């Protein structure tokens, strides 16, 4: 299940990047 | 080797191939005298 | 624990075992490494090799053309016949003035014929190859008569 | 003869170097080309002439 | 000369001050041609002087002489160099010719008028004047077509190019039946660039080469007449930037690609680049080594046919994924290699062990042995050797030099395309210098996020 | 043989067309696209 | 070493030619 | 493609076609074998093209009988024995002897059986001495180790050249790991092959028929047990 | 309005959260294709015979391996530079065994990165910005092209291409030096200077601006306004112009990466780095070893080990 | 697997056509202003 743990970590990192681009704080500042 | 008659001129032909690289250097020299207007 | 087996292969050197090593000796002149100088030195050996090429061109090749074995026929050319041009040149060089010039002329007319026959094999034209081979045979025989 | 071709080739080299420095000078010299173009033509003609001589000498050497 | 205060271009961009100076621009281009012709002549004479008849040209680090040799000059049966005077003639001709071009450039850069349109209307040209631009392209297109036909003439007349695949031995041969079949001539163009197909680098017969030059020669001349008597169509004008930098960017991009293709040609092709003069190709060297040992071991008393290697995939011979019998070892990658010394031993199905068992000619061996030693592997200090080798051999494959140099040249010229093309497009729009500070488009665009 | 393969690798087939369909589809797709581009924005 | 010596002589003369043209032109207020 | 048809095609025409991995077909000749003169003949141009590679495998059931199962080849072609020369004879009766001598008698082949299991085997008839009738020439052939003694494993341990010990784990360098370390057994095994002459071309002195052979699979230098590989296909040869 | 025109607008639309473009039209699908196969391969891909020696190297998290060890095995040596489309493979299983995914990923990836460069310029032209941001992005793209295309081609096999994995990258780097001595290549030296220098310049510029804007004002306007210029250690006026400084901040790193990429490409044509092995010799001829010779000793070790069973002849001309 | 090839060949052609015809769509006029 180490591979399952590794896949979870990889998937989780990608998910953070996703919200960081589409669910990011509106860039009111220049 | 060069023909026997042109053999005594080997030293000159040994310097000719590098002449082109000197032209670009001469350009910067001209700009130096020009003071890079 | 066994002693490394030993084999008497001294005969390999007799059957050109040092050809590769000689060709890889950069110290030797390029002609020596290529064997060009050696052949030019050995007239009888060159003449023999020429006759071997003649046999291949004459008593051979036609077989492939008959059975449309173009690959083999085109490979029949070159291979051992590969040195034929160099061989004919040195034999003609043995001649002098007009004799050498006339011999070189025959060499050229033959070289042209071998190329015509080769192109026929390339187009896989049996009829053209057949007639072209006959022309090549005559050309070679003429050059052989002069060089030999 | 080899000497004639060699001597002629040397002369071409000298004329060449002269033109190599003289031509650009005359061209960039204020009112130095309109009054010296004829002299440049004379030097250029000699240079090309020397070229021909060297070539003929090669055939006879 | 000129100063930045009147041009807006600094000394490091001085040549950009010649864009609208047609007369000066002519001198610059004409002069640069003098430099190119100069090196061609100077280096050629230098090579001739530093040439030795006891060694092959590739061992002597000569790059220009191989070109003349391929054209069939001072070469003999087996590629042996008979005389070098023809090479001397080429150097002398180019060197003296460079003087004429040099004088013209200097004149059109000093005495000559900065512009020509005012005096010589024919030469006078203005970027954007598509009609004139197309006409200029036409003239040069015809010139290139004539040059290709000159090569075609040398192939079928005035002697012939050296044929490494010549029957009964490799030597100069007058092409008499150049391939004119469009399917064969254009087949290479539609060939995949991947392995096996090798795109146009696959050309192995001089007949196709000369025939292909026949096609390109005619098309270029016809295209020149077309561009001389036609003006860009609406679709073209609406899909191209009409400016000097834009025109340069197009040429930069094209010449950059041509550079990469030339690199591959010199590294893979052995027909247009005779291994006799340019040395063996990477794949050729590998196959040569396998052949060298296969022959030696076979003579010692080894059955190369049933010789299982450590992996069990055949020590000397094996089968290509396609099925063709190929040399064993890591050289399996170069199974698509084809050389005049190995073809005779090959047959419909890969190699023919029959020829390998008997009929192997001595030259087939000597040539392979020489190629194996003179492999393209080398160092910057010219210490010949695969790698991890002592400083004893002084040799670097000329193919390696041409392949590395032209690749780098192609890369930079591609970057130049990106720089000039982008700047040309920005210039046309008007934002090349920067943002207006009052009409910033972003400020008028949607607030996005 | 033991299996079935296209057997196109290593063969210099134009645009890797080992079947007439492949050649036809490529030209057809391009033709439709050209028509759309020309109709949307005339070329000349 | 005579060949090498005259080789260096040639290098000096040829390399000095370009600066020579500039120096002369500059000295006579040429258009450089 | 008959032998002559293949000869007509150039190497470039054959290159990429895959026909090089196919034995010539004796389209000519007679199905009868009686015409085949009785005597000894050089088995030149002997080719064996494996039609199918089946591997014996126990049935689904834990006690299920081990039957040969269908498999999918993973190695692009490169499995047709060819250019093999040997000695073949035929008596007045059906007596027929087929003896392989040299040539490409061996061909490594990796096939995947149902369940995503790749079984590697060296298809070969090395030292085949068939001595049956004109048809069913039963015989045995050598099955050399798929890997040679020099071959090194990922750990570097090998036969003639290898560590012989688990250098990775110093404390466990020598232990039960002996089966995998310092073993690298390269002993050759044996396999049985049966050949039958379907047709004989007396005028062209060419013979062709079907072949069937069951050989052990790779033993990973003794690391794994060998598996029976039943290879069936067609064979072609020229008696000259 | 013509639908094709309407579509053309949407494509060039700047209101898109992520600007799509004509380059993106080809970049998006290609990169999406490469990303999908890469994820599935790095997880479930079966072993691949990269050395074409019938010895398949295991890969993917499923077949053991790990985040660090896991990688996409390069195509088999047997294939070499031959095109290996899935349809050419008899069975998807063969495509995986031969190492097809790697070729597919690299092909759909290189096209994407090239289109990514074009997309950069496309938006810059749409926004009205200068068109040289892509030129800076050309430096990384050139390096990737050399490790995944130029080198594989020069060597004559996609197997030589850098494996898509952490451990695979290290293996590629080691074998490269063992055969090319990249460390002694002047171009690689320029590349190391570029990265080492780029990091130094980044740290300094960041520190200067931060300390200055520490407070729209110019990056250094604050410190400049005070006039207490640090000419004490910054005794210069070359980068007094912010545009001049930022230009260098981009030229130094990009130009260096360009050289290292070209260096790798040249070494792909067998142009190895300086070889000074046995260059120092005593009076009688005895060889006086140097640091270079010691580096050679290591190179020999990596060479004799790489491909333990993939060499049947002494010379590694391949 | 020819169906896979036919599909891929079509998909590729379509996207390539969009890129070529798209730039042919007076792209130079996409400039923000002039
Ligand atoms: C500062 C940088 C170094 C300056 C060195 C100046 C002298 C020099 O250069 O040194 C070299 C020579 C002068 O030295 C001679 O260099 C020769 C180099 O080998 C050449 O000659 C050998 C003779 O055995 C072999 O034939 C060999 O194959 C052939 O390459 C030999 O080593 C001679 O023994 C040695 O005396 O000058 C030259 O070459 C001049 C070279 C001019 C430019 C050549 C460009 C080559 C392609 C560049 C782009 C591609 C890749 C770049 C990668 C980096
Ligand atoms: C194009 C890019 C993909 C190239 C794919 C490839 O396998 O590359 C190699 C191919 C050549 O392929 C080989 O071409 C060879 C030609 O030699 C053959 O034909 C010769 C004829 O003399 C000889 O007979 C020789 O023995 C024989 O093998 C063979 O066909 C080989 O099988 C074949 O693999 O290149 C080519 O076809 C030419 C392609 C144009 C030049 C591209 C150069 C690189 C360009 C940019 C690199 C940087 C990019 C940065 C980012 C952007
Ligand atoms: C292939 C290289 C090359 C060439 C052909 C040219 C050509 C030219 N440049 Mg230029 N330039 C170059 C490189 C080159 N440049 C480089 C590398 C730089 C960066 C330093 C510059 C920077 C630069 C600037 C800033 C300017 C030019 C300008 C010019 C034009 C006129 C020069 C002038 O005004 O005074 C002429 C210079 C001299 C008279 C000094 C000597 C030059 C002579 C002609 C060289 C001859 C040498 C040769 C041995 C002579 C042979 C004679 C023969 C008998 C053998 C001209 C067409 C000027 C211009 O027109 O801008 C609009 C200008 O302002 N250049
Ligand atoms: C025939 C091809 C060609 C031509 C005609 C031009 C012409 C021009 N370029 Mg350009 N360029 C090219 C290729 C070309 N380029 C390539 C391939 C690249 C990629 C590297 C570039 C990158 C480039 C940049 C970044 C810039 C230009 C600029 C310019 C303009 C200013 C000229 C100038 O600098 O004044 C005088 C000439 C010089 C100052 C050059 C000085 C001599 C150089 C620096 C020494 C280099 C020697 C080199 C290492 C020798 C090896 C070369 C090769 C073997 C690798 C000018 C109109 C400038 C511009 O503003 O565009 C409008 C500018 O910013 N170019
Ligand atoms: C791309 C090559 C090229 C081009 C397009 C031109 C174009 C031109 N040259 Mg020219 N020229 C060239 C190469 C070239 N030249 C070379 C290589 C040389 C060295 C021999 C000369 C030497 C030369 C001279 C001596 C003269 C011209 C002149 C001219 C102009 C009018 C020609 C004429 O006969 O009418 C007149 C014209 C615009 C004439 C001119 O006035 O220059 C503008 C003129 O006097 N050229
Ligand atoms: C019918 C008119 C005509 C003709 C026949 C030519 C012919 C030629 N021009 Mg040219 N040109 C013309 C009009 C014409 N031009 C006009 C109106 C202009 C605008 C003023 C130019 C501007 C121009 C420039 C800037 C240059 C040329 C150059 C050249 C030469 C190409 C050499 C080369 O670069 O590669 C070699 C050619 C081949 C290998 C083909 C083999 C045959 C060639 C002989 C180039 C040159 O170097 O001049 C000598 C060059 O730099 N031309
Ligand atoms: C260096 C060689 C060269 C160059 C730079 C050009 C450049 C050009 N050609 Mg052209 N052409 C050439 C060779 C060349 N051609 C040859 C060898 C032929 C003979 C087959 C033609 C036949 C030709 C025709 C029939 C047409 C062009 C057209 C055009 C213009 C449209 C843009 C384009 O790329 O074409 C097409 C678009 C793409 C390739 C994309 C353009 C400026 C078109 C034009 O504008 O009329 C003048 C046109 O219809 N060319
Ligand atoms: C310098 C820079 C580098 C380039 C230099 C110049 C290189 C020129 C190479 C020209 C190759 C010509 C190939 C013709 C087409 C072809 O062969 O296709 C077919 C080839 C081979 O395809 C195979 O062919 C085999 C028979 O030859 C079989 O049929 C196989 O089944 C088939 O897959 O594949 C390709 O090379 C096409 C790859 C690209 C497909 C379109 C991608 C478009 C991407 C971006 C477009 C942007 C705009
Ligand atoms: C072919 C021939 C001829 C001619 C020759 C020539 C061509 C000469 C000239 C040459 C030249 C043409 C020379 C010149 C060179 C250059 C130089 C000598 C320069 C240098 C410089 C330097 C070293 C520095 C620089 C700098 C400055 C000052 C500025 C800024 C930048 C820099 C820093 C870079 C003769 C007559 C012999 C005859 C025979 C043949
Ligand atoms: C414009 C200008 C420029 C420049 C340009 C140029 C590049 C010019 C050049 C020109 C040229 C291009 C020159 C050349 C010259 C050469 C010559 C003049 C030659 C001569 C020759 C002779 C004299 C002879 C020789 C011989 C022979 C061949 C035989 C053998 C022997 C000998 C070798 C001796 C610059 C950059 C500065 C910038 C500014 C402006
Ligand atoms: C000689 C010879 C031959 C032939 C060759 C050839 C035939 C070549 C040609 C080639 C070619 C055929 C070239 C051409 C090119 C062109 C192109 C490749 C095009 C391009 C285009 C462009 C660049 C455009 C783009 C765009 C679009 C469309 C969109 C919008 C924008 C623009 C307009 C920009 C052979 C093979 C036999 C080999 C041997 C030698
Ligand atoms: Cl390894
Ligand atoms: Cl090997």
């Amino acid at each position: 299940m180490e591979a399952l743990v590794y896949t979870f970590l990889l998937v989780g990192t990608l998910g953070i990047i996703f919200f960081s681009i589409f669910f990011r704080d509106p860039p009111r500042m220049i | 080797k060069l023909p026997e008659a042109y053999a005594p001129f080997a030293p000159i032909v040994d310097v000719l191939p590098v002449i082109p690289v000197f032209f670009i250097l001469l350009a910067f020299v001209w700009q130096a005298a020009v003071s890079f207007r | 624990l066994t002693p490394v087996d030993l084999f008497d292969d001294r005969s390999v050197r007799d059957r050109g075992f040092d050809l590769i090593y000689e060709a890889r000796d950069l110290d030797l002149p390029q002609n020596v490494r290529e064997g060009f100088t050696q052949a030019r030195a050995s007239l009888d050996e060159t003449k023999k090799r020429v006759k071997e090429s003649e046999a291949r061109i004459d008593a051979d090749l036609d077989v492939f053309i008959q059975k449309s074995y173009w690959t083999e026929a085109r490979e029949q050319l070159r291979r051992q016949v590969g040195t034929l041009r160099f061989d004919l040149n040195t034999l003609a060089s043995t001649k002098e003035k007009e004799a050498k010039k006339a011999a070189l002329g025959l060499r050229k007319e033959f070289i042209q014929a071998v190329e015509d026959l080769d192109f026929a094999l390339r187009e896989k034209d049996q009829a053209s190859a057949a007639k072209k081979l006959e022309i090549t045979k005559a050309k070679l025989d003429s050059v052989l008569a002069a060089v030999l | 003869m080899t000497s004639i071709l060699q001597v002629a080739l040397l002369a071409l080299i000298f004329v060449s170097f002269a033109l190599v420095v003289g031509v650009p000078v005359v061209f960039a010299t204020p009112n130095g080309w309109t009054d010296n173009k004829g002299a440049v033509f004379s030097g250029l003609s000699l240079w090309l002439l020397l070229v021909f001589v060297v070539g003929i000498l090669n055939s006879f050497v | 000369g000129r100063d930045q205060e009147t041009t807006g271009f600094a000394w490091w961009s001085g040549n950009a001050r010649l864009i609208n100076l047609s007369g000066k621009l002519l001198g610059a281009h004409v002069a640069h041609a003098g430099l190119i012709v100069f090196w061609a002549g100077a280096m050629n004479l230098f090579e001739v002087s530093h040439f030795v008849p006891e060694k092959p040209m590739y061992e002597q680090g000569l790059i220009l002489l191989p070109h003349i040799a391929t054209l069939g000059y001072g070469v003999g049966p087996g590629g042996e160099i008979i005389d070098t005077f023809p090479y001397f003639v080429s150097g002398v001709l180019h060197l003296i010719s460079s003087a004429v071009l040099g004088f013209g450039g200097v004149y059109h850069s000093l005495i000559g008028p900065e512009t020509l349109e005012e005096s010589y209307p024919f030469f006078g040209y203005v970027w954007k004047d598509k009609n004139k631009m197309t006409n200029i392209l036409g003239y040069h297109l015809i010139m290139l077509g004539l040059g290709a036909w000159l090569l075609v003439w040398k192939a079928m007349y005035f002697g012939g190019v050296y044929d490494t695949w010549a029957p009964g031995g490799g030597d100069v041969r007058v092409i008499t039946n150049p391939t004119t079949n469009a399917a064969v001539i254009f087949g290479y163009l539609v060939k995949s660039p991947f392995g096996g197909d090798g795109w146009i680098c696959s050309v192995d017969n001089m007949e196709d080469i000369i025939g292909g030059h026949i096609w390109i020669g005619t098309l270029e001349i016809l295209g020149g007449i077309w561009h001389i008597y036609t003006t860009p169509w609406p679709w073209a004008r609406r899909a191209f930037v009409w400016s000097g930098e834009a025109y340069l960017s197009y040429s930069l991009g094209a010449i950059g690609v041509m550079g990469f293709i030339a690199c591959c040609m010199s590294w893979f092709n052995n027909t247009a680049y005779p291994s006799e003069f340019y040395g063996p190709t990477g794949p050729e060297a590998s196959q040569s080594q396998a052949f060298t040992f296969l022959v030696r071991d076979q003579r010692l008393g080894a059955n190369v046919a049933s010789a299982q290697g450590p992996t069990g995939l055949g020590k000397y011979l094996m089968r290509s994924p396609t099925g063709e019998i190929i040399f064993g070892g890591e050289t399996m990658r170069f199974w698509d290699f084809r050389g005049p010394w190995l073809e005779p031993l090959r047959g419909p199905n890969g190699l023919d062990l029959n020829k390998l068992k008997n009929d192997i000619q001595p030259w087939q061996e000597r040539r392979a042995a020489e190629y194996m030693t003179h492999a393209p592997l080398g160092s910057l200090n010219s210490v010949g050797g695969v790698a991890t080798e002592i400083n004893a051999v002084n040799f670097v494959s000329p193919r390696s030099w041409l392949a590395c140099s032209h690749f780098c040249l192609g890369f930079f010229f591609f970057i130049g395309h990106l720089w000039h093309a982008g700047r040309a497009r920005a210039a046309a729009a008007g934002f090349e210098k920067g943002i207006d500070r009052f009409d910033e488009p972003v400020l008028s665009m949607r607030p996005l996020d | 043989l033991v299996d079935e393969r296209m057997n196109g690798d290593g063969t210099g087939r134009p645009f890797g067309v080992n079947d007439p369909v492949l050649g036809w589809v490529l030209l057809g797709v391009f033709g439709t696209m050209w028509a759309i581009w020309f109709i949307g924005q005339k070329d000349l | 070493n005579i060949e090498l010596a005259l080789t260096l002589v040639s290098l000096v003369l040829v390399v000095s030619a370009g600066p020579l043209v500039v120096v002369l032109l500059s000295a006579r207020g040429g258009n450089l | 493609l008959t032998f002559d048809e293949i000869q007509g095609l150039t190497y470039l025409q054959v290159k990429g076609s895959g026909i090089a991995n196919t034995c010539p077909v004796l389209e000519s000749g007679t199905t009868n074998l009686k015409e085949l003169k009785a005597g000894s003949y050089k088995l030149e141009n002997f080719c064996i093209e494996p039609t199918s590679f089946t591997v014996k495998e126990e049935s689904q059931f834990k006690g299920g009988e081990t039957e040969f199962v269908k498999t999918k080849l993973m190695t692009r072609l490169t499995y047709t024995l060819d250019a093999m020369s040997g000695s073949f004879k035929v008596g007045s009766d059906g007596s027929a002897e087929l003896k392989e001598d040299d040539g490409i008698d061996y061909a490594a082949t990796t096939v995947q059986l149902p369940g995503g299991e790749r079984v590697a085997f060296l298809f070969t008839i090395k030292q085949f001495d068939g001595k049956g009738t004109l048809d069913g020439i039963k015989g045995d052939f050598l099955v050399p180790s798929y890997r040679g003694s020099s071959f090194l494993d990922p750990k570097g341990r090998g036969g003639s050249t290898g560590y012989d010990n688990a250098v990775a784990l110093p404390a466990r360098a020598d232990a039960e790991e002996l089966l995998k370390e310092n073993v690298k057994i390269t002993k050759a095994l044996k396999g049985s092959a049966v050949f039958s002459v379907a047709k004989v071309d007396p005028v062209t002195g060419e013979i062709a028929g079907v072949f069937e052979s069951i050989q052990p699979s790779d033993t990973d230098l003794g690391a794994k047990p060998p598996k029976d590989i039943k290879v069936t296909g067609l064979w072609y040869a020229q008696l000259k | 309005s013509s639908l094709w025109a309407r579509f053309c607008e949407w494509i060039t639309s700047t209101e898109n959260r992520l600007y799509i473009g004509w380059f993106g039209v080809i970049m998006i699908p290609c990169l999406l294709t490469a990303t999908s196969v890469f994820i599935i391969a790095f997880i479930a891909a079966p072993p691949v015979d990269i050395d074409g020696i019938r010895e398949p190297v295991s890969g993917s998290l499923l077949y053991g391996n790990n985040i660090i060890t896991g990688a996409v095995i390069p195509t088999s040596n047997a294939i070499g530079l031959h095109f290996y489309p899935i349809w050419e493979a008899a069975s998807l299983d063969e495509w995986l065994y031969n190492g097809g995914p790697y070729q597919l990923i690299v092909c759909h990836f290189l096209l994407g990165v090239y289109c990514y460069m074009g997309r950069e310029w496309e938006l810059s032209f749409r926004l009205g910005m200068r068109p040289w941001i892509a030129v800076a992005y050309s430096a990384p793209v050139a390096a990737a092209s050399a490790v995944f295309l130029v080198y594989p081609i020069g060597q004559g096999s996609f197997s030589d291409g850098m494996p898509l994995g952490i451990s695979g990258t290290f293996n590629f780097m080691i074998v490269f030096q063992a055969e090319h001595n990249i460390l002694m290549h002047p171009f690689h030296m320029l590349g190391v200077a570029g990265v080492f220098g780029g990091s130094l310049f980044s740290a300094m510029h960041g520190s200067l601006v931060t300390s200055s804007l520490i407070r729209e004002e110019e990056t250094y306007n604050i410190v400049a306004a005070h006039g207490y210029f640090g000419r004490l250690i910054f005794q210069y006026a070359s980068f007094n112009n912010s545009r001049s400084l930022h230009f260098f901040l981009a030229a130094w790193p990009v130009i260096g990466i360009w050289f290292t990429a070209l260096g790798l490409s040249t070494m792909a044509f067998n142009l190895n780095g300086f070889n000074f092995n046995q260059s120092v010799v005593d009076s009688q001829g005895r060889v006086l070893n140097t640091w270079a010779d010691i580096i050679n000793r290591a190179n020999l070790g990596m060479e004799v080990m790489h491909e333990r069973n993939a060499h049947n002849f002494p010379l590694d001309l391949a | 697997m020819l169906t896979l090839k036919i599909f891929v060949y079509t998909v590729v052609t379509f996207f390539v056509c969009l890129f070529i015809f798209g730039f042919l769509s007076n792209d130079p006029a996409r400039n923000p202003g002039k």
